[PDB]
């Protein structure tokens, strides 16, 4: 009557903490990549991330300036 | 038969008739390094959330 009333079969257990175990895994895989991802856009430059600014080329003047040789 | 040009006429911008072939590039200029992937896509909810320590959100 108690395991009736109050209580679960072991399955419920057992599934929901592989599902957990899946869950928390995949989150540890993902924190190993983002750290690695993060090193090698940090060392490079050439990813999305860490992308310092540079000079607009569209303020250049492209125009003749009063002396041939610019 | 000379006749002294007028105020305005010898500060107009004329245009001239040459041979003389257009210099494809006058400033001896490199190549350009090639830009970034920028990437594209559909945005997708972050997968398991933060990710944050104990976060589950
Ligand atoms: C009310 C009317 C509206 C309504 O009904 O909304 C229903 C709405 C429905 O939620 P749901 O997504 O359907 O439920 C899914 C589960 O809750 C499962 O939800 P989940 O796991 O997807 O989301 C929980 C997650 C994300 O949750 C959060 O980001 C917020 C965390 C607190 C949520 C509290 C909500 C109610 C706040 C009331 C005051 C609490 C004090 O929490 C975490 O990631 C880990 C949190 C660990 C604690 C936070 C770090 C510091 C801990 C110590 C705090 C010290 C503070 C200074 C002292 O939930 C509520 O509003 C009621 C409260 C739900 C609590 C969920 C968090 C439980 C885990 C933390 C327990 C802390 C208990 C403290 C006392 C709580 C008393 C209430
Ligand atoms: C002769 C008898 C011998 C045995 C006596 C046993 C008496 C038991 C009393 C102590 C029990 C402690 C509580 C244990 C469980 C409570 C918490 C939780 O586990 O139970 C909840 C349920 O709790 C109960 O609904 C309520 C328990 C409250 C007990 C109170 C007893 C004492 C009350 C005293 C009041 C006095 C009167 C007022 C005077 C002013 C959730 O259960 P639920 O998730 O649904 O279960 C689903 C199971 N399925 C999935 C298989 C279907």
């Amino acid at each position: 009557w108690i395991a009736r009333t109050f209580y679960d079969g072991p399955e419920k257990n057992y599934e929901k903490t592989m599902a957990i175990l899946q869950i928390e895994a995949e989150k540890a895989e993902l924190r190993l990549k983002e750290l690695e991802v993060r090193r090698l856009m940090r060392a490079r430059g050439d990813g999305p991330w860490y992308q310092y600014p540079t000079i607009d080329k569209a303020l250049i003047d492209h125009s003749p300036k009063t002396t041939p040789d610019n | 038969g000379w006749v002294r040009p007028d105020l305005g006429e010898l500060s107009k911008v004329t245009k001239v008739k040459t041979d003389r072939p257009l210099p494809e590039n006058p400033y001896h200029s490199r190549a350009r390094p090639e830009p970034n992937p920028e990437a594209e896509g559909d945005l997708k909810p972050a997968k398991h959330g933060s990710r944050l320590f104990f976060w589950t959100m």
